[PDB]
């Protein structure tokens, strides 16, 4: 999995 | 408006039933134990071949030499002949339009 | 009774399982192998199954010779009128 | 604004008077109601956690509603027949003064 | 059916829900709902309990008036979009009976451990039949709650399809 | 390979190419790729099998049915010589069938072959077309399922007698 | 003509090998969805060639390759149709479906049955393109049929659900009603013609054609979800995203539309039937747009938005302009498709969410997303240049200059300003704002099978349109001159929605109470025809029928 | 994927941030109305705020029932079929 | 208030979503005009 | 016919002599065997029928009704030998023998070229039925007002006609057939000819003897009844309307009344049906309401769509009532919402469900289709008004067709009934022997289109 | 982690 899930934060992005 | 100590109890012993059973279905290393650029344009070659060359000599041999053999089975719109145009069949050759005014 | 039970590869035709077997073969044989296959080409190939491809040739021959002749096609007198005899 | 209800339209259970107005005997009536229920599911919890039992458990409840459904007129057909009797008239009597259009009629 | 109580906390919910549905950004939510909670808090000591019906029954009618013709509802709660969405992938393990051996072959580990619940559950039926008919008043349940095992080793009756229920994401 | 006569078709006129641009045609590269690929094998296949055909040639034949009385000649109740015309008759009805199949087929050819066209370019076919199913119509229909050369016949002698009494109106 | 027929006929034979090799022949389960969109992608290429040469000459053919039965009179044979419309809707069907295959590869990814999930769609294809290429009408009843086969069983995918089911009965009732009208014009055309041939049909011409064309009308608002047989269509929500993707892009619900462009040579002869067309288009343009205004499921919205621009079509179907209706559904096939598309990339990063009101603050979060949504909602607002804008301002100008119903012509103005404002309400609710989705963030778009679906689509959303119109050949003399005020009446009225729009989607953030009117609800509850009319007639026939 | 630890930290999470609870007296077997001096509204808007954490509805039937963090975790975990 | 900070707190407005890529569409715009109305001199 | 009547009396001594545990393989290898030299019947001219001799003959009528007559008795034997097994040897025998007279009187009743002959066979058919549905079912006025009604009034009516025009050959009727004059004593012979086999099919009013004998019926009886005995109600028609106008002109008006409207009556009761073969019998009530049609207006059109509707609907109706039968031999109830959601626990078997509803609703092009297609377009001509009425019943068929299917085979499964087994091989290859013939017949359907043809 | 996935019999 690439992307880690956050939490209540702003998404990771490419 | 809470669970009383016998409900309580009833649910905690449901639920390390519960977790134990869902642990259970969880699958061991073995299972399942099971009886015994090139590459891009291998595929696309074998399939372009499979999938298209060989259902396309199939459709034209069966067109060529059996549907087009019976009457009126493939009919053509005619082509269009426009002024100036020549015919091949037989050379004719289509007059150019009148004049036109000034415009 | 469960079929399945004692003969975890039943068929289900039988309980005897070499019974059951040849239930199923004769079943697929006759059935599939024989009737539908071979009854299927028999009848793709029957010999112009009520005279319509001989009707679509004789009648490309009938127009062909009334076109040549300058005679209607058809004509809507089945029998010719001579041999008929109004009443009154 | 009141709530209307009708047949393809029931009440809502929080608008309709009798639930707020409760008594000994509707309560009665409800533990008797929960006694019944209680006692058929007892009935069905003991048949359908049985590791013993194969098969289907009879529903009587099931059984007696299948039973009791298993156990305007000719005015459609009236009806029916004077309209096509009076179609096929006109159509029958336009055919034998040739005011009927079959040109390429031909398929029937 | 329900106590009056528990009628004043499933409207307060009920309320709180639709407000959602209508105000729709956080803080207007925020703040109408807590309008909302405030207007609770009036007549949370009302003793008279002719008047705190009677207030209920305004409050159910005036939420009628108010509510939204088309609600927010959990994507898997009952009229969400994925309700039952997965049931047809719900297979009940009883047909794990029916599987050719080779098939079962493939999965020795979990067969293996699937046995011994199967031995589990029929050790444990007389007990839990026994327990349910020394604890049963006469003309049987008055309602449908059911014990829990009280020795050791004894399991709470009927617990075999609550256990061994598929998953909800069985595939 | 089928006869011109009854399902004609106009010369053909195909236009020689003029093209004014210099971009190649893609048309053109793909008729070529078509015809070494695909043409050419087709057609060495269809020789091999043509070669095979001609080492055991043999021939089939269409039936001629010799012509038989009429039912206008039958005696009523005759069953042996109603036999024959009924059956006649038969053979006819579905002649004519597929006569009426051929203009259907004329027709629609046209009006295909002669696109925008068409209107006017197809009267001929119309024409033919709508005169020989009126021929039809007055031989075959409302005759019935059960539909014979007496049931045709009964039918063709009440329109020779309108025609007759219409002449005299006349 | 020999390189025409051949590759014709490939293109639909290529589409059945994937079916056929089904029957355990080299079948790869490893990756079957992956063959069978392979398929698509070599069936769009050779269906590109036929249409290249189409393009070139204008040339066309007709291929009765198979002699089937001869009922007396009336020859029925296997043919195909290779034409104007054939030629222009094949590659586009198959374009899109290419990118709705590569997009279901990731969204159906979980799905337990997803082999047969592919051949459902690739059926779907298959019966869509029989409808398309038929040239007699018992073909294109077989195909006309195997569509709605085919919705029943994709809209009722998830059968375990009990609305599932439902909807997709709903869906074979409604367009079973519209089949009445399909068998009567069968009827009228062998009885009074002699022929299902769409050749003989044309060549006798008949004048007094009220009652083929009635019936015709009456199927294409079963299948293209008219007023009135409309409800079916938002149901259709309840099967998964790339189902609604295909129904509402390139099949099923364009067929409709088809059959009437198809007859157009008796259309265009019959004003009482243009007027019925025409008013039957302009309510269902108008009365859906009106729905879609306070839908709060993304899908619903989606699917109001079909509705409504099927209504255009019928309406341009009812000022004599078939070749422009045609014209609209291949353009709106690109970005009808890209948005379910763009919804579902949405829906599935947060967690099968559908409601708007749990969306927003998405716009940076999924900058493909949002740049697709984007894109498809100013095509389908008429943006000019885009792909959306050459076929629905020619459609305003074309109405607008027509004699032609007035109310009718104000209804689909209206409904052109209704287009900007729910499509305001998409970007409004799910990309703007603040989040209002849960607390874990699991939002992801960066798989290439989501990436390139979109972007083919996303590619087709900006210059299909006007690679479209610049190579098809023109079929009628265009209206160019006109007085100002009509030539930019729908730029202006697509400007007003949105600034009406805006306004009041940014009073929602007021911190004032909100009532609902009567209009809203009216609004919300989709006029109340499926709640009356769902719970009438249902208990009105099985009531009786017991009994 | 949630985990018995993971659903802990999110439901305590929750609650660290309502107002009316003092994060000093907060652990796993706090009871809402015994042990923190919460309303029965107090208890609807906590579950409120479980539903909107994870994303479904726990059924007014049981809600009513849920009085510390621990019977909050074990709903959710026994919901999800979370095991560990 | 985790929906209102770091990096949900500011958000563009719906004409600043339509204005998404303008400013290098239109950069390119001018170039291509630029690099076509050159040609036309020659 | 010989050819064939010999080989199927040979059926009865091999059942006898075989050995105890090969009775249902010789006979089912052996019917099969003969199922397949019944194609040798497609022999058929454009203008005369196959006449074998004085006795028997065969058109483009019987032919199919004979091969499909011939087909069934090895497709009955399977679905019957499950739910027999636990029968003695003797009674195994007796109720193979029973099937092998039945058709053994089914062959011989379609080629009887004389129609007293007919008569004769056609009533030995009801013996060994009655004695199948009794003898083997599950648990009076219609004996009594079909023989009143029907029976008897249609023996008086051909030793009648046999008196007046002296023969009742039906080659000789075809030269020899009579205009039937207006009059009262016409309208009673009219009646005569026509009331036993309206009876038969049944025609709407007449029906409510079809959905009892389907529920005490055993598979086999269900499945003869459904495809083939109804059949001779309309074959029946078919041969003796050539001798009964053109007074049918008028005669048929009320008839066709009922079964217009018998069709939306009956399709509409398949929507309330509790029980899966009452379900089915009464679909079969509204798909033979149009045959009836088709017969009365005689139109060459309607002759061909009811010639492929009596055959389509012999093979999906039996099709039908065997995948009802599988169910039932698994929770031992006909009611159709007992069992749920069976496509979750038999995949396969649920194929089969879709197919068998497919054809029922008539998907095209299947012979469903077909022949439903050709009749509504005879019927159109015949007045244009009657296509609302055939409209609403596609809709309506297709309603209760799929209502079966999603109740059945979708939601969620019972959680009680826990003896849901794998399909056997038996059960897979019973449905695929009833689709396959009817799916290949679209690609030659001339072969089942009749004599119009 | 794999699951074992409960399906009926599929080898009949
Ligand atoms: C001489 C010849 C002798 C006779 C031989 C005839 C052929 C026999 C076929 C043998 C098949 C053996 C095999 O391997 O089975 C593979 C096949 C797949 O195997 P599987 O992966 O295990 O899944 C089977 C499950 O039942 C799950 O299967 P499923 O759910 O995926 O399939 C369901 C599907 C079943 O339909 C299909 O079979 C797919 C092909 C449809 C065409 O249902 C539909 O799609 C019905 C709607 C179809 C739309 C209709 C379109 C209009 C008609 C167009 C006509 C063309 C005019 C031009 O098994 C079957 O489906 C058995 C059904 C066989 C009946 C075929 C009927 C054709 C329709
Ligand atoms: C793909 C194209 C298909 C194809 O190849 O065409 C070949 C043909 C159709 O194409 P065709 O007829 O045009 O061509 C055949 C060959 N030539 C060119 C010489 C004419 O297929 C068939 O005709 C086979 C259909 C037969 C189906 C019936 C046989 C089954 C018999 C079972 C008996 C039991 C059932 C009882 C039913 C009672 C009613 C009869
Ligand atoms: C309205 C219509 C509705 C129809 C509904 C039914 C749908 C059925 C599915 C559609 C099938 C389409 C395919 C049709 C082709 C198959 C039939 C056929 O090809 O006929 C034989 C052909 C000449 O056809 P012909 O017999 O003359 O036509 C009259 C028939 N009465 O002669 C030949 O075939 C010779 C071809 C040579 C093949 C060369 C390639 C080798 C074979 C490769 C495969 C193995
Ligand atoms: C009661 C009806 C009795 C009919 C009858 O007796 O009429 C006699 C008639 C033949 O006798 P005939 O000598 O020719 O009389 C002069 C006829 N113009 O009879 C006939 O011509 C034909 C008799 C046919 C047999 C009819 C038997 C009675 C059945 C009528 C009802 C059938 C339907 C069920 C109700």
């Amino acid at each position: 999995a690439h992307i880690e899930p956050r939490y209540r934060q702003f998404p990771q992005l490419t | 408006s809470g669970y009383t100590p016998e409900e309580k109890l009833r649910l905690q012993q449901l639920r390390e039933l519960r977790r134990r059973w869902l642990k259970d279905q969880e699958l061991s290393p073995r299972e399942p134990v099971l009886p015994p650029v090139i590459y891009k344009t291998y595929r696309h070659s074998i399939f372009a071949f499979t999938h298209v060359l060989i259902p396309v000599w199939i459709i034209h041999y069966y067109l060529k030499y059996h549907v087009t053999t019976k009457p009126y089975t493939i009919v053509e719109k005619k082509p269009r002949i426009f002024p100036g145009d020549t015919i091949l069949e037989t050379g004719e050759v289509i007059p150019p339009m009148k004049e036109f005014p000034d415009q | 009774e469960n079929l399945y039970e004692k003969n975890p590869d039943s068929h289900g035709y039988d309980k005897d399982p070499a019974v059951d077997i040849w239930n199923m073969r004769v079943v697929f044989f006759f059935g599939f192998s024989i009737v539908l296959v071979l009854g299927s080409t028999f009848v793709a190939y029957l010999p112009d199954y009520r005279m319509q491809e001989w009707a679509r040739r004789e009648a490309e021959r009938l127009v062909k010779y009334r076109e040549a002749h300058g005679l209607p096609i058809m004509e809507s007198n089945c029998f010719d009128p001579s041999k008929i005899q109004l009443p009154e | 604004p009141k709530y209307e209800a009708s047949r393809l339209s029931s009440l809502p259970t929080t608008l309709d008077p009798a639930e707020y107005d409760i008594s000994s005997e509707t309560r009665k009536a409800q533990a008797e109601r929960l006694a019944i229920r209680s006692r058929l599911k007892r009935e069905y919890q003991l048949q359908y956690y049985d590791p013993s039992r194969r098969g289907v458990i009879e529903d009587p409840a099931l059984v007696r509603w299948t039973y009791a459904r298993s156990a305007f007129g000719i005015g459609p057909l009236v009806f029916w027949y004077y309209v096509f009797k009076t179609d096929r008239d006109r159509k029958e009597k336009l055919i034998q003064e040739g005011k009927l259009d079959r040109t390429f009629n031909i398929s029937y | 059916y329900l106590t009056h109580q528990q009628k004043v906390l499933r409207l307060y919910k009920r309320a709180l829900r639709h407000l959602e549905s209508w105000c729709i950004h956080r803080d207007k939510y925020r703040y109408f709902a807590c309008l909302l909670r405030a207007r609770f808090d009036e007549h949370k000591n009302e003793k008279d309990m002719v008047k705190a019906t009677q207030l209920l029954r305004e409050a159910e009618e005036e939420f009628w008036h108010g509510q939204h013709p088309q609600p927010y509802i959990f994507p898997e709660s009952p009229g969400g979009t994925s309700y039952e969405r997965y049931e047809c992938y719900k297979v009940p393990e009883w047909c794990l009976d029916d599987w050719h051996p080779s098939e079962k072959a493939m999965y020795p580990d979990y067969f293996a451990k699937r046995e011994q619940w199967k031995k589990l559950r029929r050790e444990s039926w007389e007990r839990e039949v026994k327990q349910l008919q020394e604890e049963t008043p006469v003309g049987g349940p008055r309602t449908e709650a059911l014990p829990p095992a009280r020795k050791q080793g004894d399991l709470p009756p009927l617990w075999w399809h609550i256990v061994t229920r598929p998953r909800e994401r069985p595939m | 390979s089928w006869d011109k006569d009854v399902y004609p078709e106009p010369p053909r006129r195909t236009p020689a190419p003029s093209p004014q641009t210099s971009l190649p045609n893609p048309i053109t590269y793909l008729t070529k790729a078509f015809d070494l690929l695909v043409d050419r094998p087709v057609t060495l296949v269809r020789e091999f099998i043509e070669r095979q055909h001609a080492k055991n040639k043999y021939y089939y034949y269409h039936r001629e049915f010799r012509r038989v009385p009429d039912i206008t000649e039958c005696q009523e109740k005759d069953v042996l010589c109603m036999f024959e015309a009924e059956m006649q008759w038969r053979r006819d009805y579905k002649v004519d069938q597929e006569i009426v199949n051929i203009i259907q087929e004329r027709l629609k050819a046209c009006q295909q072959r002669e696109g925008e066209s068409h209107r006017q370019n197809c009267a001929k076919e119309l024409e033919q077309f709508t005169q020989v199913v009126k021929a039809y119509q007055d031989r075959y229909h409302d005759l019935g399922a059960h539909y014979s050369a007496r049931k045709c016949l009964a039918k063709q002698k009440q329109r020779m007698l309108a025609e007759r009494k219409a002449a005299k109106e006349a | 003509m020999n390189m025409f027929s051949s590759l014709s006929l490939v293109t639909l034979l290529l589409l059945t090998m994937p079916i056929m090799m089904m029957s355990f022949n080299t079948y790869k389960p490893s990756n079957y969805p992956l063959y069978v969109k392979t398929a698509i992608s070599y069936a769009f290429i050779t269906s590109m060639i036929p249409t290249m040469m189409f393009i070139h000459s204008g040339q066309e053919l007709i291929i009765s390759n198979w002699h089937w039965l001869t009922i007396q009179t009336l020859k029925l044979s296997l043919s195909f149709k290779m034409d104007y419309f054939s030629m222009m809707f094949i590659p586009v069907a198959l374009f899109v479906t290419w990118s709705i295959m590569e997009f279901s590869m990731w969204y159906m990814y979980s799905d337990p049955n997803i082999n047969k999930f592919f051949k459902y769609l690739l059926l779907f294809l298959i019966t869509m393109l029989i409808l398309v290429t038929a040239n007699n009408l018992f073909q294109l009843f077989i195909g006309w049929e195997g569509v709605g086969i085919m919705s029943f069983l994709l809209i009722g995918w998830w059968y375990g659900r009990a609305d599932a089911n439902t909807a997709a009965l709903q869906a074979i009732l409604y367009n079973r009603i519209g089949d009445i009208g399909f068998i009567l014009a069968m009827a009228w055309f062998l009885t009074n013609l002699n022929t299902w041939d769409l050749q003989q049909i044309f060549m006798l011409n008949p004048s007094d054609s009220n009652m083929p064309l009635i019936g015709l009308a009456l199927a294409a608002t079963g299948k293209s979800a008219q007023f009135g047989l409309h409800p079916w269509l938002p149901s259709a929500m309840e099967g998964p995203t790339p189902v609604s993707a295909l129904l509402h892009s390139s099949t099923m619900v364009v067929a409709g539309i088809f059959l009437l462009i198809r007859f157009y040579p008796l259309t265009e002869n019959n004003k009482y039937i243009q007027s019925i067309t025409l008013c039957l288009g302009a309510i269902t343009t108008l009365f859906t747009a009106m729905c879609a205004l306070t839908q709060n499921d993304i899908k619903k919205i989606i699917a109001f938005s079909t509705s409504s621009q099927l209504g255009l079509m019928m309406v341009t179907i009812g000022i004599n302009q078939p070749y422009l209706a045609f014209l609209h559904i291949c353009t709106h096939a690109f970005f009808k498709a890209m948005l379910f598309m763009c919804s579902g990339s949405i829906i599935h990063s947060l967690n099968d969410e559908q409601d708007i009101r749990k969306m927003g603050g998405l716009f940076k979060a999924m900058p493909f997303t949002t740049t697709a949504l984007i894109v498809g909602s100013l095509a389908l607002t008429g943006m000019p240049f885009l792909t959306g804008f050459y076929s629905k301002d020619l459609i305003i100008e074309a109405a607008n200059t027509s004699y032609t119903n007035a109310w009718a012509l104000l209804m689909t103005l209206i409904a052109t300003s209704f287009t900007a404002i729910y499509s305001t309400r998409i970007i409004f609710f799910a990309l703007l704002g603040q989040p209002r989705f849960p607390t874990l963030v699991n939002i992801n778009e960066n798989n290439p099978l989501l990436i390139n679906s979109i972007k083919r689509l996303l590619i087709g959303s900006l210059f299909a349109g006007y690679i479209i119109s610049n190579n098809i050949p023109p079929t009628t003399i265009p209206q160019m001159t006109m007085p100002y005020y009509l030539k930019t009446t729908a730029l202006i009225v697509t400007i007003l929605g949105f600034i009406l729009a805006l306004e009041i989607s940014n009073m929602t953030k007021n911190l004032k109470y909100h009532y609902p009117s009567n209009a809203f609800k009216f609004s919300t509850l989709l006029g109340y025809f499926p709640t009356i009319m769902h719970r009438l007639a249902p208990y009105m026939n099985l009531s009786m029928s017991q009994k | 994927p949630l985990t018995l630890e993971g659903i802990k930290d999110r439901v305590l999470y929750v609650l660290k941030l309502y107002d009316k609870i003092d994060p000093e007296k907060l652990s796993v077997n706090s009871h809402f109305m015994k042990d923190l001096g919460l309303d029965s509204l107090d208890q609807v808007e906590i579950i409120m705020a479980m539903e909107d954490e994870f994303g479904f509805e726990i059924p007014d039937i049981d809600a009513e029932k849920l009085m510390c963090p621990q019977e909050i975790v074990d709903y959710i975990a026994d919901k999800k079929d979370v095991y560990e | 208030a985790w929906r209102y900070m770091g990096g949900f707190a500011n958000n563009v407005s719906f004409v600043g979503a339509l204005l998404k890529g303008f400013k290098w569409g239109f950069a390119a715009f001018v170039v291509a005009i630029g690099a076509e109305y050159y040609l036309e001199s020659q | 016919m010989l050819k064939y009547i010999i080989p199927t009396i040979m059926l009865m001594p091999l059942t006898w002599l075989s050995k105890n545990n090969m009775i249902w393989v010789n006979s089912t290898a052996h019917s099969l065997l003969i199922s397949f030299t019944s194609l040798l019947l497609m022999n058929q001219f454009g203008d005369n029928s196959l006449n074998f001799s004085l006795l028997f003959f065969s058109d483009s009528l019987s032919t199919p009704l004979l091969i499909l007559t011939m087909w069934l008795l090895p497709l009955m034997l399977m679905a019957s030998q499950h739910h027999l097994s636990k029968e003695n040897l003797t009674r195994k025998k007796l109720f193979i023998t029973m099937l092998i007279s039945l058709q053994l009187f089914l062959i011989m009743t379609f080629t009887a070229m004389e129609l007293i002959l007919f008569y004769i066979l056609f009533e030995a058919t009801l013996v060994p039925t009655l004695i199948i549905i009794t003898r083997w079912g599950n648990q009076g006025l219609y004996f009594l007002f079909y023989t009143l009604a029907g029976s008897l009034p249609l023996l008086v009516a051909l030793i009648y006609i046999q008196n007046t025009v002296g023969s009742l050959n039906f080659l000789m009727l075809q030269y020899w057939v009579q205009p039937v004059h207006n009059s009262w004593s016409n309208v009673f012979m009219w009646l005569a000819c026509m009331m036993a086999f309206m009876v038969k099919m049944p025609l709407y009013g007449l029906h409510l003897w079809l959905p009892k004998a389907h529920v005490e019926a055993p598979i086999a009886g269900s499945m003869v009844l459904a495809a083939v005995l109804l059949k001779l109600g309309g074959y029946g028609m078919l041969r003796i309307t050539l001798i009964l106008n053109p007074m049918t002109d008028f005669m048929a008006y009320p008839f066709i009344m009922l079964s217009l409207w018998g069709m939306i009556m009956t399709s509409s009761i398949c929507l309330r049906q509790t029980d899966l073969k009452s379900l089915i019998a009464y679909s079969s009530v509204s798909h033979m309401a149009l045959v009836i049609v088709a017969i009365l207006i005689q139109t060459p059109w309607s002759y061909m769509g009811a010639t492929a509707l009596m055959i389509a609907h012999g093979l999906t109706s039996s099709m039908l009532f065997c995948l009802a039968n599988s169910n039932y031999e698994r929770i031992h109830s006909r009611t159709m919402i007992l069992a749920r959601g069976l496509q979750t626990l038999l995949p396969l078997m649920a194929t089969w469900w879709l197919l068998a509803s497919l054809t029922n609703l008539a998907l095209p092009p299947t012979i469903n289709l077909i022949g439903e297609l050709f009749v509504v377009m005879s019927t159109f001509s015949w007045s244009n008004i009657t296509i609302i009425l055939m409209g609403v019943n596609m809709v309506i068929t297709a309603l209760y067709s799929l209502y079966m299917l999603i109740m059945t085979q979708r939601g969620k499964y019972t959680y009680h009934i826990n003896n849901i087994s794998p399909s056997f091989t038996r059960e897979n290859a019973l449905m695929s022997l009833h689709i396959l013939p009817l799916l290949l017949l679209t690609l030659n359907p001339k072969i089942i289109l009749g004599p119009l043809y | 982690k794999r699951l074992f996935i409960i399906k009926p019999s599929g080898f009949y």
